[PDB]
């Protein structure tokens, strides 16, 4: 018996999930491990990009053997046009990593040193990106309505302490309407 | 429960006679039917403790007071007051639910 | 000059303290609230810039427009009308400066500073934003007070023939803000020497207005400036101070955070929870602990009955300290004050020039007539502390007589008769008449002559005051231990690091308590109770069939009703409990004995 | 005498285990130095995710209490600040175990001289003498070398003559004063350096661990400025701001001063409450106090701006201080105080002098918390120790204010109790050496913790001398509270003004054992630090005579 | 047949099911195989560590790597079995009552782990063992009934299938539902007309007309 959350995921528990993504980085290094559902690999070249599970990077880089890659989709300069389309698209939410919220926080912990100029920088971008995400949420969010809501875009983060809110919410229009027929 | 070696429900549910009898004989009975699920697990489970996910895997947790070392399972980690370790988060698991253990 | 804007939206943006940083959280924080507000630490901002600070402090009054039209600034990107400006707080507690000092130098400096407000003027409006006209051009304008330190800062311009000055204010355009005009005036303690305290008005605007109760000890930050007016000299400008920001210590305000109810929960369910109290209350004291207990049981507010009619129960009680002096009562009391949120401690004749009657006083201005306040006012829904009771003028001692129980006030005074209301608990500390020997006397013969006096009274205490060796040489010695090298003092903390209360926490508490709970008997308590006077009621009678003199009342059990919410008030619970009112019964037998002696 | 990379190499054979591992560091005691070097190690093995206890000793004998306590399937072992002068073979005892022995022990010392037991019959040891003193130090060769395994009765009457000659020369030897040779984490950290790890923290902490008894002289530490000043060469993270950063936001060096509690207090008490002004100004008595007054006058400095925060001086009373100070300080003497000693800067938390930052961490030590009484505040000084351990942590700072605070609390009753005992003269000049107790005091349990006293002994022999003509002198002191006349008992010895031309060493520790060798009733060597020593007032009265003579000095 | 896939469905249902409002049936089809096969590297894993003491008289990094993979997806399993243990004990009393009717279909071993089921009727039959000797002595004839009066009511509930719930439409393409424009599917709900859905945006609505296609597995939640 849960108790708590219990109903919707714990933020520990998402991260807990996002952890399962694969990603590619830059072993330091050159039995086996088997593991289970890995497949990789055979001993990695060392400064070589491969592509691997988050949490196991989390691994070698928590030793230091490993670099990680910065995402593509992570680049404040790229991220502008993101807000650039953001900031056009009062509807939409435009595009999103899915998992990018708990990324930056763990991607800051440790592998920050790989990136260039990661500090005092996207934290800031990606906070601005983060509530006018969020923003567009509560203004999106007097339109709340059943039986149908158009979510489009959105963090899973912010979607999971969300949740409580509005599925506590529909549920009273969707019962008082019905209810009432 | 509680938990390694829980040992037992005693001391545990302090309340005990200041519950209801009835709910106390029901619990006691009910946490052995549990227990039954403990021989479907085989797992190994350990789903009294393991509430949070993993990490990792090592963390630093300080005695309180308690010794000790009741550590026989695996090995002894020597309980002295005021002493912080460098363990993997599995058997913290169960000190950490016994009270033994205090930092992270 | 310009630009400078960006440098705290920087700060707004740039600045993370790790991991996280503030005053941009705090935006949106008050965003959803509306809030319209922004408290800043200006101790935190030297930290972000070293330079920017003092070239802030160079001129604050003319940077403060530089903040709060900046800060709407990537909150509006935020809101992303219509948008009034924010109001920013900013804050430090790290040099704090005497009321007794304040030098021409430190005009346009902000001073962060304790203080005692005297008192705080109605709110009044001013026009953040005005829309004016051309009587004569039918040209339209419109201007702002976007800042000020009141000057008169700015006038209707002349610049329309047509003049001069043909443009007018229009209200309904106009948009408009509020300030309070506080009084402070400086601790008492130090250091008047045998001058009287000085006293200052501070402005409070906005925000800054109805965040302070008055006579409420605090702590106030602000720019030292000079106001010509009118209403000096030569050319001389009467003194005035912004009040930016105030932070004052708590609370000193029925909202508290969350984590505080849970550690009071931690105290509401020690089983010493009532009885460690009992020892907070007299470090320095020794014994006494039944009046000492009696003290507590009126510190939680009395019994508040409204429901119909408007019949009402009253709080909180009343009680006497009387005994040979030795007592320590006033030195009780000053304990007392000193542990009530909100309390007022009176000697007289009245405390200090305070009417022990609230009393009315005419407006100097414009005739008029006003309530000029009364002790009974001043402390109203709080502790009464009371020296010289039996040294009381009786006229207004009258007055006593109905404010403890109509606990409403009223004044035929001019034309203003208002009723008054006043909750306040009174505690009378009057010495008796002639030491030791009216207690060889009857109990009466004392509070004037009457005991109907004592009739309003609840509970009264008798100090019998015995020279017993062994009782003495114990507190004597506690009374040196009192002393350097203060190892009375030192126990505290082991006291404070075990169990004992810290009282200004307690007061949190208690006041946490007071608002909390409204505790109502359970029903098998009152006839316990109903079989227990009604002995008293017959046995003091029995007392009464040799016509012995001294007294009882209905209104005597009613009194002892108020005990039962008391320590049970402490207890947190629903309900009174069966056992917890039976302490009351033998504590108030033991005020009975006043009686019986 | 042995590399430290192999010993740390050896250990990583003797390292990784499931369950882990074993081997624990042993935390001894009170000294800071030990506390740095601990943290690093504990960082170092936080790299290779190396599992093991970490136990914060108090009692000398303690280790007795739990090396004979908890021992099971350690393979290695690494102790810390102890084992330097006395053996553990004789404390522990061992016994050999099995050669390719099946577990061995790092003994961490900076005191000298070494046990003669140490270097030779290596056993656990890894005898820690390396690198700083070989020496040699050629003299403990014949202490065994010599000594082993020792017409015929002439050989046999020159052997022994020879055999006293050796006896008589290594009698000299293990008899003397007994000293720290250098912080204990700069070797650590060039084993650290060896393995070419150079953290910005972890030469912080060098800088942090040398600032330890920084307090106490150098002496070394003089030259080991610029080996820490080398790092800060060695080490720039940019050429320019890169403004703040935000986040490091880095240390820098700076113009430090003996001046305390700088940018923590007003200016007017650091001076107030800072010992090195207090005897050269002699800042007790109100005679010289309008003097520093003076020096305001001097430094053009309102008396309020003196009261005023550091926080918020002036710009110009911030840039031209040091130019006041350079246009004043001198006149008094006080021209040294400038030390160009390193700095961290947290910005937007502040930047904070290591000196200053481990007096925070100073207050840790003796705040912030029958016979079982003292073990049961022993404890509390190590159940208080973690708490300043937690102030070890980076990103806690906050805990650190208190402790920050509490320093300041400190002094005010350091600089109170010391001054109230400057009015009675209750030094007792004696002949051989300067001699003081404390019968009496407020607050004698704040004065239960060793520096407590240290930092007022210190506060106060430099005070009664600066000197203070004539000969410096070791001073005496003592006091009690409670717990049957324990009367701690810590050692004491002169400082020179800026003028440590000899080592000079400790005499009384010695002479301490000669009375601990004698009756020794009530005395207690219980205290790990041989300056250190309980005695009832009861016995303590003849340790004095006794004391007094035999002078060892 | 793959470790991955069986290891992504098992994350699958198990999102869904702190996700899920109410019980889907146990998936002793792959659980079990998994159920062995922590059986089987675990012990494997065991011995060759043990094997690695051999060596003494290098790389841990695999070694506490396999031990993480194991705890870590050890963990979760725990969350999915812990939760389906609470939803039982709220439908217990509809979980015998569909039991006890006829259609559709019972909880049997495949809606419920054969643990499960135990549990159902142990956990149920104490439960009333708990009711029965503490408030139903002092039965009343009909209050004698734990069950439908009917109302209010009692359980009956929780089948409410009514409640919305967080989803992302996924499924795999051709290259069926897809109607355009852009694409899948209806929708049609009992009150409402089609909306109607795209794989590419998540639309929260009511988990009954959804359960078909989260039993396509064409919706992520
Ligand atoms: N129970 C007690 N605890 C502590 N101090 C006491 C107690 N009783 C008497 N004293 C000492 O006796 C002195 C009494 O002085 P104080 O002015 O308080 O008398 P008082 O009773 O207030 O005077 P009065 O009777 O006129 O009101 C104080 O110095 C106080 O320390």
């Amino acid at each position: 018996l849960p108790a708590h959350l219990q109903q919707t995921f714990s933020p520990e528990e998402i991260q807990f999930i996002v952890e399962n993504e694969p990603i590619k980085i830059f072993p330091r290094i050159t039995w086996q491990l088997i593991t289970t559902d890995d497949k990789a690999l055979n001993n990695m070249v060392a400064m070589r990009s491969t592509e691997v599970v988050l949490w196991i990077a989390l691994l070698l880089k928590q030793q230091s053997k490993c670099s990680i890659v910065a995402p593509q989709w992570l680049t404040t300069k790229e991220l502008d046009r993101k807000i650039q389309y953001e900031k056009t698209h009062p509807d939409r939410f435009s595009e999103l990593p899915w998992n990018w919220l708990v990324l930056a926080r763990i991607l800051f912990n440790k592998a920050k040193d790989d990136f260039h100029d990661p500090i005092h920088e996207l934290r800031g971008k990606i906070q601005d990106l983060r509530e006018i995400r969020q923003i567009k949420v509560l203004k999106g969010l007097k339109y709340l309505n059943e039986s149908h809501l158009q979510l489009d875009n959105l963090s899973l983060l912010e979607i999971n302490e969300l949740r409580p809110f509005i599925t506590e919410i529909m549920d009273k229009l969707r019962e008082i309407h019905t209810a009432s027929l | 429960n509680g938990l390694d070696l829980m040992s037992s429900i005693t001391f545990s549910q302090q309340d005990t006679n200041n519950l209801s009898h009835q709910e106390q004989e029901y619990l006691k009975e009910y946490c052995d039917l549990i227990t039954d699920l403990k021989s479907g697990d085989l797992v190994d489970i350990d789903l009294s403790g393991s509430l949070v996910p993993p990490s990792d895997v090592f963390i630093d947790v300080r005695v309180l007071k308690d010794a000790g070392e009741i550590q026989t399972e695996y090995g002894v980690f020597n309980l002295i007051k005021d002493s912080q370790f460098f363990v993997r988060q599995s058997d913290v698991e169960r000190l950490i639910q016994q009270g033994y253990l205090q930092k992270i | 000059n310009t630009e400078i804007i960006k440098s705290f939206k920087n700060f707004i943006l740039e600045f993370r303290l790790d991991s996280q940083f503030i005053y941009r959280d705090q935006l949106r924080n008050n965003i959803l609230v509306k809030n319209y507000s922004l408290t800043v630490n200006m101790e935190h901002l030297i930290g972000y810039n070293e330079d920017i600070y003092k070239k802030l402090s160079d001129e604050p009054s003319d940077i403060i427009p530089l903040f709060e039209t900046a800060i709407t600034q990537v909150a509006k990107r935020i809101s992303i009308n219509s948008l009034p400006t924010f109001q920013l707080i900013l804050n430090s507690n790290a040099n704090q400066i005497p009321l007794r000092d304040l030098d021409s130098e430190h005009v346009s400096k902000i001073v962060r500073l304790s203080g005692i407000i005297i008192s705080t003027s109605v709110l009044s409006s001013r026009a953040t934003y005005l829309s004016i006209m051309c009587r004569n051009c039918r040209h339209t304008t419109s201007i702002t007070i976007n800042n000020f330190n009141t000057g008169n800062t700015v006038s209707l311009p002349r610049s329309c023939n047509c003049g001069p000055d043909p443009y007018i204010i229009i209200h309904e355009s106009s948009k408009f803000i509020d300030q309070q005009f506080l009084k402070l005036q400086e601790i008492p303690e130090l250091v008047p020497v045998g001058e009287m305290p000085r006293n200052l008005t501070m402005t409070c605007d906005r925000y800054l207005t109805n965040k302070v109760i008055p006579g409420t000890r605090v702590t106030i930050v602000g720019i030292y400036s000079i106001y010509n007016s009118k209403n000096s000299g030569v050319a001389i400008r009467t003194p005035y101070i912004k009040i930016l920001g105030i932070q004052s210590d708590v609370e000193t305000v029925t909202m508290f955070t969350e984590e505080e109810e849970e550690e009071f929960l931690q105290l509401s369910r020690n089983p010493k929870l009532y009885e460690i109290l009992t020892n907070s209350i007299a470090p320095s004291i020794f014994g006494n602990e039944d009046i000492k207990k009696a003290i507590v049981c009126l510190l939680m507010g009395g019994s508040k009955k409204i429901l119909p009619d408007g019949m009402r129960l009253r709080g909180d009680i009343n009680v006497l300290l009387l005994g040979d002096p030795g007592t320590a009562k006033s030195q009780l009391l000053k304990f007392v004050e000193k542990v009530s949120p909100i309390a007022v401690y009176t000697s007289g004749k009245g405390s200090s020039a305070a009417g022990l009657t609230a009393s009315v006083q005419r407006d100097p201005m414009t005739r008029e007539f006003y309530l000029e306040g009364g002790a009974m006012v001043l402390a109203d829904g709080g502790v009464v502390c009371i020296d010289e009771f039996d040294k009381m003028r009786d006229e207004d001692r009258v007055a006593i007589h109905e404010a403890m129980e109509q606990q409403t006030i009223s004044i035929a005074k001019a034309g203003i008769t208002t009723v008054l209301n006043s909750r306040t608990s009174v505690l009378a500390a009057a010495n008796p008449i002639y030491g030791r020997y009216d207690d060889l006397k009857s109990p009466g013969d004392n509070i004037d002559f009457q005991t109907t006096i004592l009739s309003r009274f609840d509970m009264i205490f008798i100090v019998k005051d015995d020279h017993n060796e062994e009782r003495d040489i114990s507190i004597a010695n506690h009374v040196i231990n009192i002393h350097t090298g203060n190892a009375n003092a030192m126990q505290n903390q082991q006291e404070e690091n075990g169990s004992e209360i810290s009282i200004e926490k307690m007061k949190r508490y208690i006041t946490y308590c007071r608002l909390k709970c409204a505790p109502r008997l359970s029903p098998q308590a009152a006839e316990k109770l109903s079989s227990n006077f009604v002995t008293i009621r017959k046995q003091l009678l029995i007392n009464e069939l040799e016509s012995t003199e001294r007294p009882i009342t209905i209104r005597q059990l009613e009194a002892i009703i108020r005990i039962t919410e008391s320590l049970a008030k402490l207890e947190l619970s629903p309900i009174a409990q069966e056992r917890h009112v039976d302490e009351a019964i033998r504590l108030f037998q033991a005020s009975t004995m006043d009686a019986a002696s | 005498i042995s590399q430290f990379s192999e010993a740390y190499n050896k250990i990583l054979r003797n390292s990784s285990s499931h369950s882990s591992c074993q081997l624990v560091i042993f935390v001894s005691c009170l000294n800071i130095d030990a506390l740095c070097a601990t943290k690093m190690l504990s960082l170092l093995f936080k790299k290779q995710l190396v599992q093991s206890q970490i136990v914060p000793i108090f009692g000398y004998s303690e280790l007795r209490r739990h090396y004979s306590q908890l021992d099971d399937n350690i393979n290695s072992l690494l102790l810390v600040g102890f084992g330097g002068v006395i053996d553990l073979e004789a404390f522990l005892e061992i016994d050999p175990q099995e050669q390719s022995f099946r577990r061995d022990i790092y003994v961490l010392d900076a005191h000298r001289p070494w046990n003669l037991d140490n270097i030779f019959g290596s056993q656990i040891i890894q005898c820690f003498d390396d690198g700083t003193v070989d020496d040699t130090l050629g003299e403990q060769k014949e202490a065994y070398y010599k000594l082993l395994e020792l017409n015929d009765l002439s050989k046999r009457k020159q052997r022994k003559k020879q055999i006293h000659e050796y006896e008589g020369v290594l009698e000299e030897y293990y008899s003397q004063g007994t000293t720290v040779v250098n912080s204990i984490s700069a070797q650590i950290y060039s084993l650290l350096s060896a393995i070419g790890e150079t953290n910005l923290s972890n030469l912080w902490l060098n800088i942090l661990g040398t600032t330890s008894l920084d307090i106490a002289y150098a002496q070394v530490y003089n030259r080991l400025y610029p080996l820490l000043q080398d790092e800060v060469k060695r080490l720039t993270p940019s050429s320019r701001n890169s403004v703040k950063t935000p986040d490091t936001l880095t240390l820098n060096i700076q113009p430090d001063y003996y001046l305390f509690l700088l940018r923590h207090s007003s200016l007017y008490d650091s001076f107030y409450y800072s010992n090195y002004v207090n005897a050269k100004l002699s800042l007790w008595n109100e005679n010289g106090k309008k003097r520093l007054h003076k020096m305001f006058a001097r430094m053009g400095i309102p008396l309020s701006t003196a009261q005023e925060t550091w926080l918020y001086m002036d710009h110009s009373i911030k840039r031209e201080l040091g130019i006041i100070f350079d246009k004043n300080l001198d006149r008094y003497g006080l021209q040294d105080i400038i030390r160009d000693g390193f700095v961290r800067t947290l910005g937007y938390r502040g930047s904070i002098s290591a000196s200053e930052f481990v007096e925070a961490l100073t207050a840790l030590l003796e705040v912030g918390n029958s016979a079982q009484k003292l073990t049961n505040l022993r404890k509390r000084w190590v159940s208080n120790f973690w708490l300043s351990w937690d102030a070890l942590d980076d990103r806690k700072v906050e805990l650190l204010n208190r402790g920050i605070q509490l320093a300041q609390d400190l002094q005010r009753a350091i600089f109170n109790t010391g001054v109230a005992i400057l009015e009675k003269k209750l030094i007792k000049h004696l002949r051989i050496y300067r001699l003081c107790v404390l019968q009496d005091g407020p607050d004698l349990d704040l004065y239960r913790n060793p520096l407590t006293l240290l930092r007022l002994g210190n506060w106060l022999i430099e005070c009664c001398a600066e000197s203070e003509d004539k000969q410096l002198l070791p001073m005496v002191l003592a006091s009690i509270d409670e717990n049957t006349d324990t009367y701690l008992v810590a050692g004491l010895t002169p400082r020179y003004p800026r003028g440590t031309k000899k080592p000079i060493l400790n005499n009384f520790s010695m002479a301490f054992q000669q009375i601990t060798a004698e009756t020794d009733a009530k005395v207690r060597i219980d205290n790990f630090e041989s300056s250190i020593i309980e005695i009832r007032r009861e016995d303590l009265s003849p340790f004095l005579e006794k004391l007094t003579l035999s002078g060892l000095l | 047949v793959s470790p991955q896939q069986d290891f992504s469905d098992l994350m699958k249902s198990w999102k869904n099911e702190r996700c899920s409002p109410e019980l889907l049936p146990y998936p002793h089809q792959l659980m079990k195989r998994l159920l062995n096969r922590i059986s089987m590297q675990s012990q494997l894993i065991e011995n060759i560590s043990m094997g690695f003491l051999d060596m003494q008289n290098e790389s841990k990094l695999p070694l506490l790597c396999m031990e993480t993979e194991l705890e870590r997806l050890k963990f979760v399993i725990r969350s999915y079995i812990r939760c389906r243990l609470s939803k039982i004990d709220k439908f217990s009393l509809y979980l015998r009552q569909l039991n006890e009717d006829e259609n559709s279909l019972i909880s049997l071993t495949d809606l419920l782990s054969k643990d499960e089921i135990k549990y159902h009727d142990t956990h149920s039959l104490i439960w009333l063992k708990l009711v029965n000797d503490s408030i139903l002595k002092y039965m009343p004839e009909e209050l004698q009934a734990i069950n439908d009066t009917e109302g209010s009511v009692n359980m009956i509930d929780e089948p409410d299938w009514n409640k919305f719930v967080f989803i992302h439409v996924n499924g795999p393409p051709d290259g069926e539902n897809e109607f355009g424009k852009p694409c899948y599917t209806v929708t049609i709900p009992d009150l409402k007309e089609e909306v109607e859905l795209t794989i590419g945006s998540i639309y929260v609505m009511r988990y009954e007309v959804i359960r078909d296609l989260l039993r396509d597995d064409k919706v992520a939640l």
